[PDB]
């Protein structure tokens, strides 16, 4: 397993191996599925759309609908204008979404396609039926990652939809960042327990974690309603969860509609969940109810009860920046050590936040890399080992080859069932994480001990 | 009428273009003309992929000791990371195997604006110095031609410096209309620059299996039976293949063509250049396996091979007959539809029919007219604007290597005895009257079929699986085999049947309706 | 590991090895901690109380308070009367519970100690202060199991406290059986989602799964309140979940206070949860809400999505009768086979119920044994293997020796952290069960496959 | 003062009995009279166990190739199923090891009403035929005497039919007042019916370690150091012991007594009967370990053994010194209380003191047939001649005697016999110690209050804690506990 990976590290500046990111468009496709009755649309060659729909189905074990402009060599010479006008005509009549959310590929971006022009030409020709909507964003794959793509699509939604009409709704907007449907559900549950009215967007709960009822519905029950997306411009405040995924939209909404915003870490672990709860309380004067305080105390109880298996444990983490920042802090809060910490998504923020929390905890000797990949981490592991690995499915190779306890986290997870029902955020999610971590640590201890070291209680 | 029901909701322009892609095989016209290999209608919700998928992801990727470098932004590389289940083992337990890696140049904005050729050059050298593979591949993606990168020249310059082959593939995603264009692009370079470059000596009873990618171990199961009968499997293009085996592909007496769509260019060109004849290989389902093995025996015309062929067939059938009987008892009278890429539809229909299951509709992503109706229509076909750009390679006989493998006398007698030497009659030839075929099937089409025919099962891919199953209908995957297999060969019929019966009889299908409704 | 277990079997009628039960009193102590401000009391020699407190702490990683009569050799001659009277004086003055819930040991039962007399004498003597209560049950360890002990303490609660005062409360009583605090939480959540007023008793939620707040409270915030236990005689209906743990109390309440009852299976799996929900609907005329319907449809989606890994899998199960009956049913509902099915608790019902479901599913060749033990199951496995083992912690020996995917379930689980926060009942609990089952099956496949059979998607 | 704060809330009668059980050990009275070994006050929330736990669970159970059958209802057996962490390995890789099993007669109502001797006889025979062990033990529980079962006679009859020893132990739970009575019951039968039945040849420099149960691998660690120096460890009673090694315990020249409370009857009787002297073994903490090793050296009086002893000590300490300095830097200045069963209080206090941790309160659960032996004719021998004994004592080696745990503790230490929940909570509230070591029943009670509680019985599922490597394990786990970040996150930020 991974035989070709040398132990000795030679300088590597061009060849990317086993990436810790994918390209923008699927992040925008995911955001778009968080709008009710929306068809995502991929403006480019159809290979992209098929691959992007595919990963979402492998991760969620659910349908993932989207259409494409299907560029051929013709569009490569003359641009994709005619392709997208043809698409929109077929989409509204065959499939009747309420809104089409268009993103782009490396192909249409390299060509410089002018979506705002095609869209106003479509309006003029009457190709967009009364009461239907077409929105877009630009998602060049050679910039950033899928996280950037999600961020760009959220900006698109506010560019086209959000309007301040004078009629205050008394609500808080929450942009949950690039997180799963179970996390969106948990964030909503906590708003509801504090008694705070809100609008969450995007929201993929009830879209990518849906029931089997015996009838297939092209547009599932969930997703934020268009009418509420319009209403986000009448809210009191926007909470932006995860700066990489969420800030662009929150800042855009502030510029466009004068809704102030506050940036928070993705609420994974103790401090980051505490900061989210304190923000809700400070913004509304509402008290923290007993239910929420009990959950927190149960998390603390677990952290203390299980402490011996966690203290000083060296952890390798790979993933998306917002989530890996928050999770790294939780690892430190558990008494463990983020040893190797990598994201494939470019940006200075990650390096600064990880370096800072490591210094605060007195931890020296860790490696933190922005635009690093799984091959980097594997080589690092061969030089100095770790006790725990946390990443998406693609860490399984390292986990097996190096015999490391492994926790699946982030995107995509394509090889276990039900993860899309399991929160990782809030006090409830933190409990789940501690269970998973201690479970795999204990499993290893028990697989490998001699029979004479075998234990009934742990 | 199902065709009329499928077409009804399309707008006029679309209805007119799609109508020709739906046909019904009848006694009056058993080989109906179909419109195929045209561009996808924008917005219609296709399952098709691109030419890069066809080239890198399908044909070339499985060559295990060649580093495959995607020259593009990161997604093209990420989405070819283990999703297609070609199986590989290190040759002689020790050879190189890069199955667990994906390699790329990870193009950034600077590469788009100023050209990416310097980064590609550096990436090729880094791959060589780190891995010392048998060869390197460089695969174009959407931006590559547009930004001006000459990958052919970068590759040749690198190859001279590093002293191993570097093959460039211009498989930009927008070329052609589907994966098919990618197959063609791969075949051209494999033929001209890899096949016949080796020097190994030919063994007795040597065959190649062409257009076989060892998905879920299929090729190893084929090889198990072929080697038991007595053949030497010289090369499999390209499932579990080493570079050097492809280089020695010319060292065979007969080419078995499993996937006609993906590998027919190489089959034709090897016949022209080296004299090696081919036959269609149908290694899915008992009927196809047995016919393939009997056809092979007759080509070689060896009394021993022939006797072994019958002994092995009899013994492999006897070992699975109890399972076969079980499948039929559990499944007979049920109905199915299937949706494939470009091949295999009739063999799966035949395997299903051996279980008593009738197949009503066969959908396709990207099969060509020659795949449906036979190669005899290749003269009548005219390439439209979207596919005319893909080079058509021409080879000439190799004066020193050419050989008459089977004399023309024997070729004539074989065709009279029903052996289709160096020909292929198409998928529809074999299908039962009343079969409805849909080229470039889409979501709308699929949903009409489901609603009107109410099949017990609809076999497809990963994009459609959960769509079908949300409606209460079983959908087993024909590409990934739902992470099992083999499905090819004698043991494959058992794996397929076992998994199918397990699927149909899963208790939750009957628990969907809650008791308060 | 367990090298001394022979493969070939010689019938044992006297030597019990590695039992699948323990004695009554811990079940009674557990039920008692399900009463608010209650101190459980062990009437016997102090070794029992120590052992019984200890197992509850090993299982819950929480305090488990109880007092004891501390019998000495003298009691073996003159009875335990004087010991309990002295205990009660010390308990009220030092520890000041609102209720002392007494159970007995094999020693007091063998001696024929007469608790009703001692209690009425303490009453007469004034040793029980105004507003305080002492209740008792009899829990002979040579009868039944810990499950019988729970049943008996529930009857004791009813015998002493339940009163019909003619003042209807419009509530349904629910006796949840010998299940964990997370199961009690989930059952209550479902009542609340159905908008149905209820009294649950016993209720250990908030007692054995409680937070760390920095201050130790001898009597945790949870437990059913004395005033609500009295009020159980004014309810419209009692739901008895799991006949072994709960019917005795429910029948005793019908005879004493005229509250009718319905007996339901412990709600594990699809049919058993559906039966609980339909009983609640039918008793109240309340509609089943969309949230519960969505949960069920998600369970169904999961059972179908994960079907290939479950179909035809042979499963060995050991544990307590109410739980194993309902879990065996769920195993069948998953498409799997209950191959070996054992409880250590005596009674005919287990045998009948399991036989019946096996016959309904066409399953032959299974072995079902009442008063079997882990040594039995180990021997059976050596003769014909299984694909999955489900049991308490003590199954881990067989799991390791025979290399079997292993799911911890039931009581006690002393070697993982957090299980007491994880429901196994309802649609939510069934989802957690399916996740755990499919995870351990998948982990084994991946651990043992050759490298060339290694897989990114499953 | 503390004694009076603890006593305050007890009702008058309880107050009077409990007063004698709490003492403050000072320079005025270097060892004040404590009341010990009295009945537990009903309802007071003790931690004590029963005589069956002391006999089967503690002393006898660790004998790995003997089948221990519990004669009683199921619980007595169930609660001795792996909770006490004596470690065993099969002898020479191949011998019998029953550590993962518990065996019972699983008494039912019919056994209570009509007697259980017939079930016990069948269970003995089934165990013999199924496992062919070195011996079988039969252990009484609460109902056994009362229902009229004569387990002595049942054992004797079965031993004669099956041809291996079957030992009956009348360890009914209600006997005595604590696990201590169970120790005594086991010791009598081990001394009279097992020790001395062997016939193996005695080796040079042979020692036994008595009252050592190999919890978490303690005995293997102590053997490592002892065998390095050059002793032959003849027998450990009973950690990782075979039945045969117990039978050959008389084949040694010196008995080390680790737990004096549990094994003193055997130490005293082996001296009387075989003339093997003993010394107290304190193999916890560097000071105890080195003092133990220097006393053993003085007893053999062999110049090479004495030299190797000092060489081993120096290198063992050198190997861990950096760990010990780290523990002191991280822990000095903190305070501890401890709560043990019957032993070890002072060794742990000493080890804690070597890290700069001061111990304020030491609590105990219970530290304090009567048989007589006489010199074996064919086997008695003077191992250390008459006044060589005198030479050793005048040079600080207490040969064949023990001073008591209290005489060696610093002044001011408060001691509580049969400590109860009420007492413990007063101590926690008044003294506010940084840590309070105890057992599983107390651990979560203490830790709910924001105080670290590492277990002194189960070692929190780690170990060894004995020996040189044990000091490092203990210190490492202790530092990890104190510095766990969650302790400082207990209060939410909205408070
Ligand atoms: S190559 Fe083709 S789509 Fe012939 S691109 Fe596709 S591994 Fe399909 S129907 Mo995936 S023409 Fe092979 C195919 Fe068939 S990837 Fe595989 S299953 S037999
Ligand atoms: S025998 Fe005794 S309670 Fe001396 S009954 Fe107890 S394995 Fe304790 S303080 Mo558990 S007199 Fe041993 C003991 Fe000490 S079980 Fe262990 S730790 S040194
Ligand atoms: S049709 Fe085919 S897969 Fe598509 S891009 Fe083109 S070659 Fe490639 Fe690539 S990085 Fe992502 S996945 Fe695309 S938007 Fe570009
Ligand atoms: S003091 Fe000791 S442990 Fe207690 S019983 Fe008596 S010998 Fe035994 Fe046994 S079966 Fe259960 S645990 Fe008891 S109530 Fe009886
Ligand atoms: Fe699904
Ligand atoms: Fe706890």
């Amino acid at each position: 397993m991974l035989d070709a990976t040398p132990k000795e590290i030679v300088e590597r500046k061009a060849l990317r191996i086993n990436p810790a990111k994918t390209c923008q468009p699927v992040g925008a496709m995911y955001a778009a599925l968080g709008i009710h009755n929306c068809l995502p649309h991929s403006h480019g060659s159809q290979g992209c759309c098929s691959y992007h729909r595919t990963v979402l189905s492998r991760h969620f074990k659910e349908p993932a609908m989207a259409s494409t402009s299907s560029f051929t060599e013709g569009a490569s010479v003359f641009g994709g204008g005619s392709n997208i006008k043809t698409a929109v005509k077929n989409i509204f009549s065959l499939y009747n979404p309420d809104i089409i959310a268009v993103h782009t590929t490396c192909l249409s971006e390299t060509l410089g396609d002018d979506l705002p022009t095609y869209i106003s030409q479509m309006e003029d020709a009457g190709s967009i039926p009364e009461g239907k909507l077409v929105i877009h964003t630009n998602t060049p794959s050679y910039v950033g990652s899928h996280v950037t793509g999600f961020a760009n699509m959220v900006q698109g939604i506010v560019n086209y939809l959000s309007e301040n009409t004078g009629a205050k709704n008394g609500k808080i907007n929450v942009i949950p960042g690039f997180v799963g449907p179970a996390d969106m559900r948990e964030i909503k549950r906590l708003f509801e327990a504090m008694d705070i009215p809100y609008i969450m967007f995007p929201d993929t709960s009830g879209v990518l974690d849906g029931p089997t009822t015996g009838e297939y519905k092209m547009y599932p029950e969930g997703g934020t309603k268009i009418e509420d997306l319009k209403d986000t411009g009448n809210s009191d405040l926007t909470l932006s969860l995860g700066s990489y995924a969420s800030d662009l939209g929150a800042k855009t909404l502030e510029k466009k509609c004068k809704v102030p915003f506050k940036t928070l870490r993705t609420p994974i672990g103790v401090s980051a969940t505490d900061e989210f709860i304190m923000a809700l309380s400070e913004a509304t004067g509402k008290e923290v109810p007993a239910s929420i305080e009990e959950e927190r105390g149960q998390l603390i109880d677990l952290m203390i009860d299980a402490q011996q298996y966690l203290q000083g444990k060296k952890v390798a983490l790979l993933g998306d920046p917002d989530e890996i920042i928050a999770l790294s802090k939780f690892i430190i809060e558990l008494g463990a050590i983020p040893k190797y910490v990598v994201t494939g998504t470019p940006g200075m923020k990650f390096q600064k936040e990880i370096d800072a929390m490591l210094a605060e905890a007195g931890i020296e000797g860790s490696k933190v890399k922005v635009e690093g990949d799984f091959f980097d981490v594997h080589q690092w592991i061969k030089n100095e080992g770790v006790d725990l690995l946390i990443s998406n499915t693609y860490g399984k190779f390292i986990a097996r080859e190096e015999n490391i306890p492994f926790v699946r986290f982030g995107f995509p997870i394509m090889d276990r069932y039900g993860h899309y029902y399991n929160p990782k955020v809030g006090y409830k999610g933190a409990i789940r994480l501690v269970e998973e971590i201690t479970n795999v640590i204990l499993d290893k201890i028990e697989r490998e001990c001699t029979e004479e070291d075998f234990e009934v209680v742990r | 009428n199902l065709k009329d029901e499928i077409l009804e909701k399309y707008i006029p322009k679309t209805k007119k273009t799609r109508s020709g892609h739906i046909v019904i095989k009848t006694e009056e016209t058993p080989n109906p003309e179909i419109v195929a290999n045209t561009r996808t209608v924008p917005g219609i919700i296709t399952a098709r992929g691109c030419a890069y998928a066809g080239c890198k992801g399908v044909v070339m990727g499985p060559i295990k000791d060649m580093v495959h470098i995607t020259h593009g932004p990161i997604g093209c590389s990420f989405y070819t990371w283990g999703g297609r289940r070609f199986k590989s083992k290190p040759e002689n337990g020790t050879g190189l195997n890069f199955n667990e890696y994906v390699f790329s140049t990870d193009m950034q904005e600077s590469d788009i604006v100023f050209g990416g050729v310097n980064k590609l050059k550096d990436a090729i050298h880094e791959a060589y110095e780190m891995f010392h593979p048998a060869a390197i591949g460089v695969y174009a993606t959407c931006p590559v031609g547009l930004i001006g990168d000459d990958i052919l020249a970068v590759a040749a310059t690198a190859s001279k410096e590093i002293g191993i082959p570097v093959h460039a593939f211009s498989c930009e995603g927008y070329k052609g209309v589907s994966q098919s264009a990618g197959h063609h692009i791969a075949n051209n370079t494999v033929m001209t620059d890899i096949i016949g470059k080796g020097n190994k000596e030919q063994k007795k009873y040597s065959i190649n299996v062409l257009g076989e990618y060892n998905i879920g171990g299929d090729a190893w199961e084929m090889d198990r039976v072929l080697e038991k009968i007595g053949y030497h499997v010289n090369a499999t293009l390209t499932g579990d293949a080493t570079y050097e085996k492809v280089q020695n592909a010319d060292k065979a007496d007969l080419n078995l063509v499993q996937c006609h769509r993906s590998i027919n260019y190489i089959a034709e060109m090897m016949e022209t250049k080296y004299g090696i004849p081919w036959i269609k290989c149908n290694f899915i389902g008992v009927d196809g396996i047995v016919e393939t093995l009997r056809d092979m025996a007759k080509c070689f015309d060896d009394p021993e091979l022939t006797k072994r062929t019958e002994e092995v067939i009899a013994e492999e059938i006897a070992a699975i007959q109890d399972d076969l009987d079980y499948f039929k008892e559990k499944l007979q009278g049920k109905t199915a539809c299937l949706y494939v890429g470009g091949s295999r539809s009739h063999t799966y229909m035949n395997m299903l029919k051996s279980f008593g299951v009738d197949s009503l509709v066969a959908g396709f992503e990207f099969a060509h007219r020659d795949d449906y109706e036979g190669r005899e229509v290749i003269p009548t076909i005219k390439i439209d604007a979207d596919s005319k750009n893909i080079p058509e390679i021409t080879v000439t006989p190799d004066e020193q290597k050419y050989r008459v493998v089977i004399p023309e006398d024997k070729v004539e007698e074989l065709k009279k005895a029903g052996v289709p030497l160096s020909s292929y009659g198409g998928m529809m030839k074999e299908m039962h009257d009343g079969t409805i075929l849909i080229d470039d099937m889409n979501h709308h089409d699929m949903e009409v079929v489901l609603e009107k025919l109410k099949p017990d099962m609809f076999f497809a891919g990963i994009k459609e699986k959960f769509v079908i199953q949300k409606g209460g209908v079983l959908s087993k995957q024909l590409h990934s085999y739902d992470y099992n297999g083999p499905y090819a060969g004698f043991r494959g019929v058992v794996n397929f049947g076992h998994e199918l019966v397990n699927g149909i009889y899963t208790p939750a299908w009957k628990m969907i309706t809650p008791p308060w409704k």
